[PDB]
């Protein structure tokens, strides 16, 4: 019925390639070979009584097809790495150099099962999260946790730009 | 998926883990290893410290990263621990640095102990006599004991504890060499916990002969000051001042897996690792077995040949005391042949083979193995009963079993070995195919009546002397 396209940008080795594989696949995979250059995948889901279709822009050089007819946007950071949380600030100024102004950000902790080694605090995120206009959440891309649920949050938040 | 799901399953084990932190290029695997080590018990994981530490140092960043959190966790939760740490981090390193000091960020009181022991083995090398030197010894040791109970303990023993009191006059120094080691009997009061526990409170002070231990425990019992308390317990240690005891650590190791291989299997060989104490690259010490004495020194304070000791110390060969230390020569001896040649231990003679009370045999320099550059004498096959004896067929029989159990757990082995020769520039790892020397010395492609016909070519070989 409806079409939402969202992209997701984050520093390698995050996880987008497993979000994406455990979304919209179901599947999950330790070994890794690199994607080259670029995917989409698509899965249909319904959000207040409407049959929708998400598109997912899996990402070298950044060239401006992403970004492009996105209504929305998850910047996803590995919350076991802290780097990868400190440049979420230059994740948003790449983002507002290359994007519609009034574009849908959700922030995401991935590998949330690395409780552990965790050197991102939720609550450090969640302050900047609502300290900015980003929506937040953490997720686990190995075990499906959470990965279902993120993309039905940023889909139903989407379509209530009526 | 099918990584995944091996790491999920009850097969992953310690040993895993580490092979593929290791060899895994996987920066996902590596992270979600050093993640997946917290759910171990202690006790598993602390078997292989010394290469986790040793890959910390001299791998790349990411591994090191990943083990890290799970480190300064223990670190945090034991100073026994981070003492640990913190010495083989030193040794093992001549980025290290940064760590070390991190946990060393205290531990002064223990450190000054050490500190203490090793600056007493170095005044002793101005004197040129074993006798000499004990003198000395014994007087600096009664020094320490001025410095009080002191909230600090053996890494080497057992459990947690505090130390109290040093028995000065028991001490004995083993040779008049330039850096020669000594021994030492520490008093300790056992602990539930270090970390959380009050250093005990002093306890005011109002001859040493060739004995058994437990009439060694009773003559430092009666003299000592805190002898009453039900908490007191006697350890004991060797400090070497001037001897590397990184290779000790790692034939211990070696020593301690193939124990459990041969105990995990169900041959009835017998030996014994004695624990290894790694503070510098030039120091160390080690806990000692007690009962025990040299062959060479048995030989000279008998003057008799091993079998007749034998027959004197337990009865003739028709008793039960006499067959069973029989026994226990004769596992003892095939567990220590299997392990010289694995491991190719060289400089064996009787001076490094201790014999104890209960008729087992035990080697103990392990210098000079694999890299670097077993005898079985007739006066040791007099005491089997002969070569056409059934007790030395016997013993064949077990080498063959041990070699087979062996062969069945490899893997474990070489691992430890494999991992260690890191970055290292020990002299066991001088050749260009230590690990692969080693392998080929499992003989895993032979058949089990091929390693019969090895195993006789073996015995035949130790024998021409
Ligand atoms: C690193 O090399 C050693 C390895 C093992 C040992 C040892 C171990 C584990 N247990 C004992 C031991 N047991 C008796 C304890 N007290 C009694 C009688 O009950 C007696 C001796 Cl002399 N040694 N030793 C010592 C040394 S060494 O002190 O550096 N030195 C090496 C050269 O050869 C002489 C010993
Ligand atoms: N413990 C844990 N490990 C993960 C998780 N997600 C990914 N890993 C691992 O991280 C590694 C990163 O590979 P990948 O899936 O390509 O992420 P990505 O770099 O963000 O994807 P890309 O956009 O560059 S193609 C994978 O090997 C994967 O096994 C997670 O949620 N928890």
């Amino acid at each position: 019925d409806y079409l939402f396209k969202v992209v997701l940008i984050g520093d390698s080795g995050v996880g987008k390639s497993n979000l994406l594989s455990r979304f919209t696949r179901n599947e999950f995979n330790l070994e890794s070979k690199s994607t080259i250059g670029v995917e989409f995948a698509t899965r249909s889901i319904q959000v207040d009584g409407k049959t929708i279709k998400a598109q997912i822009w899996d990402t070298r050089a950044i060239t401006s097809a992403y970004y492009r007819g996105a209504v929305g946007a998850l910047l996803v950071y590995d919350i076991a790495k802290h780097l990868t949380y400190e440049n979420v600030e230059r994740w948003l100024k790449e983002l507002r150099d290359h994007a519609d102004s009034n574009i849908v950000i959700m922030l995401v902790g991935n590998k949330s099962d690395l409780r552990h080694l965790r050197a991102v605090p939720t609550d450090e995120a969640r302050a900047f999260a609502e300290k900015n206009g980003l929506s937040f959440i953490e997720t686990s891309a190995l075990d499906s946790t959470n990965v279902e649920a993120a993309f039905q949050t940023i889909l139903t938040e989407i379509y209530r730009i009526v | 998926s099918w990584l995944l799901r091996l790491f999920e399953s009850k097969l992953f084990d310690i040993s895993m883990a580490i092979s593929y932190l290791y060899n895994s290029k996987e920066p996902g695997v590596q992270a979600y290893i050093g993640n997946r080590l917290f759910c171990f018990r202690n006790e598993d994981v602390d078997f292989y410290l010394p290469q986790l530490l040793n890959m910390y140092i001299h791998m790349d960043e990411d591994v090191g990263d990943a083990i890290k959190p799970y480190i300064v966790h223990r670190c945090r939760q034991s100073i026994n621990f981070s003492l640990q740490c913190a010495l083989l981090l030193g040794a093992y390193s001549s980025r290290g640095t940064k760590l070390r000091k991190l946990i060393l960020s205290r531990l002064a009181p223990e450190r000054e102990f050490i500190k203490s022991l090793m600056a007493i083995g170095k005044r002793l090398a101005t004197l040129p006599t074993k006798e000499q030197k004990t003198q000395r010894l014994i007087s600096e040791l009664s020094l320490l004991n001025h410095k009080l109970p002191a909230r600090v303990w053996l890494p080497t023993a057992g459990f947690d504890h505090h130390v109290v009191r040093v028995p000065h006059t028991q001490a004995v120094v083993l040779n008049s060499k330039d850096k020669a080691p000594y021994l030492i009997y520490v008093e300790v009061l056992e602990c539930e916990n270090f970390d959380t526990t009050s250093v005990p409170a002093r306890i005011p002070e109002n001859v040493a002969l060739k004995e058994p231990w437990q009439e060694k425990v009773r003559r430092i019992r009666e003299g000592s000051p805190y002898g009453h308390l039900p908490n007191w317990r006697l350890l004991s240690v060797i400090v070497k001042c001037g001897d590397d005891l990184r290779q000790e650590l790692l034939a211990f190791q070696v020593l301690k897996q193939l124990q459990s291989i041969w105990e995990q299997e169900r041959v009835p060989l017998w030996i014994k690792p004695y624990k290894i104490l790694v503070i510098s690259a030039d120091s160390g010490m080690i806990e000692p077995v007690v009962n025990a004495v040299s062959i060479h020194q048995v030989k000279k304070q008998s003057q008799l040949s091993l079998l007749d000791y034998f027959l004197q110390e337990h009865g003739s060969y028709t008793t039960e005391a006499f067959l069973s230390a029989q026994r226990n020569f004769v596992q003892s001896c095939a567990g220590y042949c299997l392990v010289c040649y694995l491991l190719q231990v060289k400089d064996r003679h009787n001076g490094n083979i201790l014999l104890d009370a209960e008729g087992h045999i035990i080697h103990i320099d392990f210098g000079f193995i694999l890299s670097s550059s077993f005898k079985l004498t007739t006066e040791f096959v007099d005491v089997m009963g002969g070569l056409d004896g059934d007790m030395f067929n016997y013993y064949k029989m077990l080498m063959l079993q041990g070699l087979i159990a062996a062969r069945k757990h490899m893997d474990k082995v070489v691992q430890i070995v494999e991992i260690m020769q890191q970055g290292s520039q020990l002299p066991c790892f001088h050749g260009s195919s230590t690990i692969r020397n080693l392998k080929e010395r499992f003989h895993m492609s032979m058949t089990e009546e091929q390693l019969q016909l090895l195993v006789e070519q073996m015995v035949d070989g130790s024998m021409r002397s």
